[PDB]
């Protein structure tokens, strides 16, 4: 035989796995529920946002053209931005009243398009599998810790988390070759 | 903040405001000199979505120099309360947001026409005030 | 819309917009030749409601040419909420509708009130300087 | 209403209209003769809140004659609903009062300003 | 949002709700002054924010700043938003004496021309990078738990969380600046 | 060595939920999922025009 799931979603299953740590059965919908279903989502969202912001090889974009407006020359600061830096130099960028501020010149009057290095956010359901498992385990640890202290359920999530961390790093190293002996040649 | 303009010529543009549905976003081409040649683009044949915050153009940008994007919320209701049913937060939430959004477009629309004329009236009043007053004080 | 125009010298007229209370609708007579007088009527001795969509007048004059009818919502909570009472659906519905309206009211009459007040101020400044 | 003007040369001033958050109040000094001479004060460096209805100014007047106070409602949610929490009447009141305040200000403010300029002329 | 960031979120309310979570209670839904917990939590959050912001980071120090004296009397005020006042590359003697700028070297409070110094100003909480916000929230939660409700299991986890966030803040700091030590050196 | 082919009407490549890893054999790669389609970070587009060759891992039943 085989296991063919019925109406599978990548968020409901994650919530169900996070509920299994306590020892409560699954659910069928998210529109209405008790407090626990309303307590897990906040932790999951916060952990996702925290983990996504470290900066990996498939997030960092080294070329992006931000453009100013036409009426009043300014650049907005959307809430989906995580890091703003310049690649080969030092940078002074910050937010002041929902706008881009340059400390070096002490003004917000950009006139021409600028190229920077930034990292944007993505929805939870398009990350690679290993990251999703790592995030779920990390969230489950805190959920168990802050609402129901059980020793047997503990002392295992740590062991699983260490292995998942190692797998994340070893996956990350294969994406980029990183050869040190590059741009070296002469007779 | 619900109306923005960018120079024409590029292939990608950014969305910088929240919305409740993908049909509440309007894209149009603007001719600065003669405003009687503006056109409206339709989704599917002119532009497409990559992510909730970016689009791409697919038509020829000839004879045009501004591109405008603005939000237009509808007036029909979203949630329909009925007797003998369970109350949930999403309905309370969706209804609240719909109202706040409309009021925002209303204010942003009206201020644009109001401010300049108010300023002109105030400046004229002040000029007549001080001119006539101190001039006649000195005269008599 | 929100503003309606109607010629005088007629007996019956109608209403072309929704409302929340009979006190919100405002009716006044208009004389184009003399913008300054523009007398405003009031309920009871001047006009009376039989059909919610119909207006039936009591008194008429013959110095005026057109009639004005427009909506004006008030900025007060129509519905009241209190502990121990019961939450129906009609009140929940009628609550948000209040805001969705005020929006159009602003959208129409703000701009054309701005014109009147502005050129009134300008004419005041002009005749103040002249005289 | 949503706008008020007071003569300059005092230490205390009154707040009469209603607001939902303490960061929705704006203060500005206006000069009648010069229209472009306006400046906008800032909280903490210029004035402080004695009580929910009293403000104390810490700046020196000069080429100014009138003090103006008006209201500007924000954009962010005041009430956010979640399943499993206690619900009362004040929540439902504020949730509507926010949008009503926004609409009222956006409709009235400029018209009242034009009125005061008109009769001042 | 189920698939993205929720629309029009309030940062302070979220911070208060997160602080209440360590105790083990649900949300508060209004952020009102009537409740006892909110008033206690807000002061701690404000104090922690002010303390952390004063350490000095690469996006705070303004090397070139201009202060101007008053006209009627030759003095300069000491606003309550200043955190550190120093000179760029030399020793400095500055302090506050009766709400005015004092120079210990000259022993006077009279300045006759504008001067240039460096200083660090305060910023609102909701205008900071994300990692700093998370670090501040965790630090505030630890103190709130320790001072008002002793729970033995909520502890022993916030310590590891704080250590991890401190590390991450460190890598973030070392990335904005390049800091090449071999500058200004060159000759045949 | 595996071959993926684009669509005819439009130029896109689907991202089936049975894929586990996508990488290039002997060089650095930038591949990810954005809205159910293949995304290349280097070019910042999803407009593949010709078949490509990649290195991937698929899932198998437990038995």
């Amino acid at each position: 035989a085989q296991y063919i799931p019925l109406n599978a979603n990548d968020d409901l299953d994650a919530i169900n796995d996070m509920l299994a740590a306590i020892g409560e059965p699954a659910v069928l919908q998210l529109d209405e529920g008790n407090a626990d279903v309303s307590n897990a989502q906040r932790i999951l969202h916060r952990v996702n946002r925290q983990v996504q912001a470290k900066g990996w090889n498939f997030n960092i974009n080294e070329a992006a053209v931000l453009t100013p407006d036409v009426q009043d020359n300014r650049i907005r600061f959307l809430p989906s931005y995580l890091r703003v830096m310049t690649a080969g130099a030092t940078s002074y960028y910050s937010n002041m009243g929902g706008y881009l501020y340059d400390l070096s010149t002490q003004s917000t009057t950009f006139t021409d398009p600028i190229t920077v290095e930034l990292v944007e956010m993505k929805p939870f359901s398009e990350m690679p599998v290993v990251f999703r498992d790592y995030i779920v385990t990390k969230a489950s640890r805190e959920f168990n810790a802050k609402f129901f202290g059980s020793p047997e359920s503990e002392l295992y999530l740590r062991e699983q988390e260490a292995e998942l961390y190692q797998q994340v790093m070893e996956y990350e190293m294969d994406t980029g070759r990183y050869n040190m002996m590059s741009d070296i040649g002469r007779d | 903040s619900t109306i923005t303009q960018f120079p024409s010529g590029n292939t990608q543009y950014r969305i910088e405001f929240d919305y409740l549905a993908r049909t509440f976003v309007v894209v149009t081409l603007v001719n600065s000199s003669n405003p009687t040649l503006n056109r409206v683009l339709e989704v599917g044949r002119d532009y497409r979505f990559l992510n909730p915050t970016m689009i791409e153009m697919l038509v020829d940008q000839s004879g045009f120099d501004i591109v405008r994007i603005h939000r237009q919320t509808g007036t029909d209701l979203v949630v329909d309360f009925r007797n003998g049913s369970v109350l949930t937060a999403s309905d309370l939430t969706n209804s609240e947001l719909q109202a706040i959004h409309i009021a925002e477009e209303g204010r942003d629309q009206t201020v644009d026409l109001a401010k300049e004329y108010a300023d002109a009236a105030g400046s004229s009043a002040g000029n007549a005030k001080d001119s006539e007053d101190e001039a006649r004080r000195i005269a008599e």
